[PDB]
This record gives C-alpha cells, structure tokens and sequence, in this order.
C-alpha cells in the first residue's frame, strides 16, 4: 500500500499500530519528510481489505490517501530511469509457488508442537517482525495477554502505539 | 453500592480456583488474575485480597510468588482502590506487599514491578531499588 | 551531505590560495570556513585533517593551532600522527612550555601508548626528554616503555642498555623481567597483529575495514585479560572503530561494565558514542539512559544533571520520540520532589500539591503559547510531548490528591483541545478511570464514538473493545443491557464490539454509482461497468409469463473500454 498525505508528526511504530491487524506485516518504512509513507503486506487479501477499510482515515488530524504504489528498490529504479527518462518499465512482484496448504491469509501470530494438523485450525504462519512458525496451540493466550499488557503499558506512556 | 458480583460468587469462584489450582499445567493463568482485580470498592477489594492473593501467599506456592505480574497485579489492586486515602495505600503497599516477595525472585519480580513503580510511585523508587540492591 | 564535494571544495580553495600566492585573506578564511563546516559535519580523518593543522602552523596561529589539535584527538582515537605533531609543535612555546610538552606527552601516552605501532611516540619524548638534562626523567620512561608490547622492544632494550653508562642496570632483575613479560605479550599480539597485518589493504572491501581479525584481535584481547586489558581493549577498540560501527561500541561498553571501572570513564565514552555516532541509531542512546537511571543511586546530584542534559540533547533530534517525555518527568518527580513515607505527611501532600501545580503552570503556559524558559519543563514541551503531561497531571489529581471533581473538570477541558484530542495515553488514561467509577454510560457514549469522533490507533481500539466487552459481560447485568439497548444506533455492547473491531469507519445503518460499486471486482482501479437497466433475473419464470416482457434499457454502453485510475503514488511522490 501506498499510504499518502501523512501528518509528518507520525512515527513509523505508530504507523505499524493502524496497518497492523488487516494481517501481517513484512516493513513499514516511511521517507524522511515527503509527507507520504508505505506498508507492505504478505497477503494480497490483507493488502485490499486495508484499502478498504482505512481509505480516508484522518492519521493526527489529515485525511489520508491510500492507493498501491511500489516498493523502495522499484521506486529508486524508476526514479534514476526517469531522470534518464529511458525506459521506466517495472517487474511483477514474486508468487508463492502455490499449491500451498498450511496458510489461510489474513492471519496473525504474535510470538513444543504436537498439533493433529486437520483443516479447520491453521498449521503454519509468517512470524512477525521474519521467518516461518508453526503455529502452537495457544495463541489466544499470548494475544489475549499481551494486549493487557499493551493497555497498562500504554495508559501511563510507555508507548505511544 | 450497586456492584454486581462478578467472578466472585460463590458457584463461579470455585471454577475460578479450581483452575489457578493447577498452576502450571494449564494455560491462562494470568488472564484469572488480571479480570479478578477490577472490584475498585472497599468489602469487594477486601474479598480479593483476602481470599485469592494472600492465600497464594499463605500456601506459598512457587509459580506465582515468581511471576512478577502477580505481585503487579497485587499492588494494582491497592492502589486503584478509591475507599482509601494516598497515604494509606501508598504505605500499605510498600511496608507489607514489597517486603514479603522473597530476595531469590527479585531478578524475575523486579522487571514487572519496576514497570509500576516508575508509573505511579516515582519517589518511592529508590526505596524499591535499594529493597534488592545486589548487596544486602 | 557530499563529503566528495566537501573534500574537493577545500582541495579547490586551497589550490586558490596556493596559486595565486597570495595570503588571500578571503580564500584563507574560506579555506578556513570551508574548514570548519566540514569539521563539524564530518569526523575528519588524521590524515585529511593533518593538512589543515599543517597549514594553520605555516600561518603562524599558535594559539588556534593548540585548540585544532584537542579536536583532532576526539575526531580519531589512533591519531598517533597527530598526536606526535603535537608533541612536534608545542615544544617551540613560551614559559608554560616545559609542563605543557609533558602534558601533551603524558596525554597521548595514556591514549596512543599501548599500540603496536607506538613506537614512535615514546622516542619523541625521549627525544624532549634527552635534549632536556633530567637524566632521571628519561630513565622513567625507559622503565615504561620497556613494561608495554611495543613493535621495536628489544631495539629500545639494547639502546637503553647502552646510552645509559650511567645507571644501566641499577636493577637488572627489575627491569629484565619486565621486558621478558612485555615479550611474552607482545609474542602472544603478534599472532593477532601479523593476521591483521596481512589483510588490511585498501581494495574497497572487508579485507581494507579487517573487521573479521579486529573482531578476532578484541575477541581475544577480552578473554585473557591481564589488567592492562581496559588500556588494551580501549586499545583495541580504538584500532578498530577508527577503520560508526555501534555493536562495537555495545561490545565495549559491556566488556568495560563488566571490568568495573569507575563510572565516569564510562560515562566519557557513552558521550563521545554519543557525539561522534549518527543520529537514528536510537539504541545506545537509550542504553545511556537507563545506565544514568541505574547508576543514579550510588552518586545523586551530578547524575540528575548528566541526564537532564543528555533528555534535553536527545529532544533537539527527535522531537516526535514521546519516552523521552515521560521518562524525564519521572525522573524529575523523583528527584526534584523527594518525599518518604517516614517524613510527616503534611510534608508529602504539599509536595504532591506542589508538583500539580508546576506541572499545570506548564502545560496552561504552552497552551496560550507564552514560554518561560528559566523552568526547564516549559523548555521540553513539544506537540508531540504535551499529551503525556497532561496524562501524568491527570493521575495525580485523580490518584494522589483524589478529587473526582476536578478530575472530570481537567477531561472535559482538555478533550477539546487540537493537540490531545488524538492522543493514545490521554483517552486510555480516560477509559481507565471511567472504569474506576463503575458506570457504563461514558463508557458506552465512548466506545460508540471511537471511530468516528476520537481517532486512535486500530491496535488501540482492538484492544479497548475487547477489554471492554470482557468487562461488561463481567460487571453489568440483563436489566441494564435491555435497557441499555436504541434502536436509531442499533448500538448493543455485547455484540457492537464483535462487529466494529477491525473496521474502524462503520456506520452501523443510487447503488450504481458509488465507489464501491465502481471498483468491485478490483480495488483501486474504477470502471462504470455496462447493465441493463430493468433486469428480470430476480422474477422468477413463473411470474414472466403473465404479461409480455419489455424490451431492455441500458446504461453505460460507451464505456465498456474505458478504464481510469487515481494515481497517487506517481503524482504525489514520483513527481512530488
């Protein structure tokens, strides 16, 4: 996702806080004051219900622009080929070799494994940041318990996310 | 007051104990914890305290007396309670909660317990901090 | 930025300078100018910045030639070439001159003089020392000298034993086993030193930096650490920072932490990582932090200083970094406002009265934008920051003095502000205490607002809507909720938060033309797509045959080719 028309008072873990429970997450890396950030999902799934959901959403008080827009490789590429104005063709982002089967999209894990691996549960996930885990049976817990810790941690400052 | 009695009836309660009896072996200990101390009255807070906390102290067992968001959640307990004054509960948690947790937990109870110290008790910070001072 | 274009503009108002041949006293300041600005934007390497002492000396400014070279210590820590200039210059000097060359001199031997390539430097001040006639002075540093693993050891044993006729072997078991021990040493270094000796070779590569044998030789240098280690691991350090890099800088600090130094050494490193390292490192610095609220204890008023400094240094470059706020206000409650439960509590109270009202002086001063900067907090508030102020000046109105009153008059003030109406700690502090008091109407007046009217972070309102419902299933009864329930908002707080969870735009109660129609199969790119005006495939067969059917209406049949997209991305950043 392109996000555009940013406050510049926003910080990039405060940036994570709103993008993040659409799906996981691969970077969240935002330019030095061009007023505009960029999120980068795993799921194409997660990506557009993203778009739809926080489409004009006021991030400290402006009304946001969400569209898609490329990556920071692709960006520089296009950026040196457009000052040379040559060509500024692009390149299909990578596929995930599918037939796959543990992963349902739009899913996320926070954090020993004996799991009967039948289909209505989920077997594998991305961990967040990154690499691969197989999911445990609780995950319910370590949320559960971590977003009380996110609450008390952050009624008295501690983070602002 | 007008205070619905939540986890502590007396039907629900036992299936609250039943479950942090077990200790270890079943998961979601903290969460029983953390939703039994939101009572913010006098006789409800008096409950809590005199039959869950301190009977985990009075048997002593090792899995909670390690765990530093118990002893949080102890203190959280106190000091969110509006029947008391200032003085009262800021005396009340650091002369008879903070000496009872045991010196040999201190590298496991401190990490949490500071986290609440810095957020309501700045000044009775060095008090904490020399309470487990490396050096007796 | 360009330190290529800072390097070739000196080279090119020097050459002016030089070629025109004149003292060219606007050239010679802006070589000068030149010289500074790159100075203070770049750490300027010994050898570039020899050039600049170099040529300051060929202008005669002895005074400001001293001043250069202090810089020029703290840029590079190897700087063996100008510490030894140094000590070249400044000999030429005035009355001061024979305490300030051994000043100099003993300076850089507790900061060159455990290197290899050392060897130099200890000849130099033997070379003062010798054309001085402190016979006993020259033998000081003989002794020295001989105790530490230099390159030319055994070359500065045998000199030793023959320039001095005199006093030779005044203790030869003394002086012997000294050297004996330095060679042990120095052949233990010369594994480390010939494998760093075979790689570094400028090839713009790994083998140039040598960081693999530089972190082999501080390896090393850490496990056997016979007491000089501290010396030589700084030693160590120095060699091979100098060849930015922050993990070594964490590698020493924690080898230096472990070794138990007095504090204030380590407190000069942690500023000169501090000054020297580039900004957005962000993790040494908060390292520093909390080594000065840890260390707090053993030392009180001068550490209170360290960090009020260090928080104030750290808000010129972050100014949207927020824990930097609270934690200088926690410290500044600790230690400005100190109060134990044994002192009476008149005492305690007036101090808590106290801190509530400078604190409320404060943000009631940013507001109505008059500063006061002789109170150092007026000085730290920023946009960013303020919300956290407030936040700490809620909980202690509401939980040390315990007045609900003005408690609920500071949130119905405060809420209507620009600045905070936004702000994560400020509405969670508000859930909090709205979940002290036990009611449910400001609690349910606002979470049926959290995403329209008070717009925070989605973790946050997933979170405040979980915690929420498992504290009103637990905490209210049918006879409130049922009544509890209207209808115009179909609002009900069991089921409401189920469903406003990951949408934070919902409301909770002509088809063919909005933006969500239009971009249907595919998000983001929008095309009126071709119908029929009057379909029938919601009549069923049964009812088509009744009476005969309409021919159809259509719309949008000029653009079944026709595809438009909003390009934000190109327009607002690739173009700017």
């Amino acid at each position: 996702v392109f996000i555009g028309g940013l406050s510049s008072l926003v910080t990039e873990d405060e940036l994570r806080a709103y993008f993040q429970p659409f799906g996981t997450i691969v970077y969240v890396k935002i330019p030095v004051g061009k007023c505009c950030g960029f999120v980068q999902y795993v799921d194409r799934l997660s990506a557009e219900a993203a778009i739809a959901g926080m489409q004009g959403f006021p991030i400290a008080n402006s009304r946001v622009r969400l569209s898609w827009g490329r990556s920071a490789k692709q960006t520089a590429l296009l950026q040196q080929a457009m000052l040379s104005n040559s060509l500024q063709v692009q390149q299909q982002q990578p596929g995930l070799q599918q037939p796959n089967y543990g992963y349902i999209p739009s899913s996320t894990c926070e954090a020993n494994v004996s799991s009967t691996m039948l289909p209505g549960c989920q077997i594998l996930n991305y961990s967040n940041p990154q690499q691969v885990i197989m999911q445990g049976s609780e995950a319910v817990v370590n949320s559960t318990n971590a977003m009380l810790n996110r609450l008390e941690q952050g009624s008295n400052g501690f983070m602002f996310a | 007051d007008s205070q619905s009695n939540g986890l502590l009836n007396k039907e629900l309660f036992d299936k609250v104990w039943k479950r942090l009896s077990c200790k270890e072996k079943k998961s979601g200990q903290e969460i029983l914890l953390n939703n039994l101390v939101q009572f913010y009255s006098k006789d409800t807070v008096e409950f809590v305290e005199k039959n869950i906390f301190q009977k985990i102290i009075e048997f002593g067992w090792e899995y909670y007396l390690q765990n530093g968001m118990f002893w949080n959640c102890y203190c959280r307990l106190i000091y969110f309670d509006t029947s008391r004054s200032y003085l009262d509960k800021r005396q009340y948690i650091v002369r008879k909660i903070w000496p009872q947790i045991d010196k040999k937990f201190a590298q496991s109870v401190l990490p949490s317990l500071t986290e609440f110290c810095e957020s309501y008790f700045p000044e009775e910070m060095d008090t904490l901090e020399e309470m487990f001072t490396e050096e007796p | 930025a360009l330190r290529g274009l800072d390097t070739q503009f000196l080279q090119d108002n020097t050459a002016l300078v030089q070629a025109y041949r004149g003292l060219d006293w606007s050239d010679i300041s802006s070589l000068t100018q030149m010289v500074d600005v790159i100075e203070q934007t770049v750490v300027k390497y010994g050898n570039p910045n020899d050039s600049i002492k170099l040529a300051l000396e060929t202008i005669l400014w002895q005074i400001l030639r001293k001043y250069p070279l202090l810089f020029g210590f703290w840029k590079r820590f190897a700087t063996i070439e100008y510490q030894l200039f140094g000590l070249k210059k400044s000999i030429a000097v005035l009355a001061t001159s024979v305490k300030w060359f051994p000043t100099s001199l003993e300076l850089w031997c507790d900061y060159l003089n455990v290197l290899c390539v050392n060897n130099p430097n200890e000849t130099d001040f033997i070379r003062n020392n010798f054309e001085i006639a402190k016979d006993l002075i020259g033998k000081q540093f003989l002794s020295h000298p001989f105790w530490d693993k230099f390159i030319e050891f055994e070359v500065g044993q045998k000199n030793w034993h023959n320039v001095q006729r005199i006093y030779e072997y005044i203790i030869e078991v003394p002086l012997h086993q000294y050297a004996r021990f330095f060679t042990s040493y120095k052949k233990f270094l010369n594994e480390k030193n010939l494998k760093t000796t075979r790689n570094i070779d400028i090839v713009l590569r790994k083998t140039q930096t040598t960081v693999n044998e530089i972190w082999q030789f501080e390896s090393k240098i850490k496990q056997p650490f016979f007491n000089l280690g501290q010396v030589l691991n700084d030693d160590l350090e120095n060699w091979s920072r100098y060849l930015y890099h922050e993990n070594t800088w964490m590698m020493y600090i924690k080898w230096l932490t472990k070794k138990n130094i007095s504090d204030e050494v380590v407190v000069d490193i942690y500023q000169k990582a501090n000054t020297f390292l580039p900004l957005d490192f962000k993790t040494l610095r908060y390292d520093f932090l909390r080594f000065l609220k840890r260390k707090y204890r053993s030392n009180n008023t001068l550490f209170n200083n360290i960090f009020n400094e260090t928080v104030s240094r750290y808000l010129k470059i972050w100014p949207n970094d927020i824990l930097l706020m609270t934690e200088y206000l926690c410290m500044l409650k600790r230690h400005s406002f100190k109060n134990s439960l044994d002192q009476s509590p008149k005492e305690i109270l007036e101090k808590q009265t106290s801190f509530t009202k400078i604190l409320e002086t404060s943000i009631t001063n940013y507001i109505n934008n008059q500063i006061d900067a002789k109170v150092h907090l007026q000085t730290l508030i920023n946009d960013k920051n303020l919300s956290i102020v407030v936040v700490e000046l809620i909980k202690t109105t509401w939980l040390v003095l315990k007045n609900n009153m003005q408690t609920r008059k500071y949130f119905n003030l405060y809420q209507k502000n620009i600045l905070i109406k936004n702000s994560v700690p400020f509405w969670l502090t508000y859930y909090k205490f709205e979940k002290s008091n036990v009611n449910f109407t400001k609690l349910n007046k606002f979470i049926r607002e959290l995403g329209v009217e008070i717009y925070l972070p989605t973790t946050v309102m997933n979170d405040i809507l979980t915690d929420y419902k498992t504290f009103y299933l637990t905490h209210s009864n049918i006879v409130t909720y049922e009544s509890s329930i209207i209808d115009s908002n179909t609002f009900d707080p069991i089921l409401y938060p189920e469903l406003k969870m990951s949408n934070p735009k919902y409301d909770p109660v002509d088809w063919h033309k909005k933006t969500e129609w239009k971009e249907a199969g595919h998000i983001g790119i929008t095309t009126e797509r071709p119908q029929i005006s009057n379909s029938i495939i919601e009549c069923n067969s049964g009812t088509l045959i009744q009476k005969p059917i309409s021919l159809p209406n259509f719309r949008n049949l000029e653009k079944i080719n026709q595809v438009k997209i909003n390009d934000l991305y190109t327009e607002e950043f690739l173009k700017e």
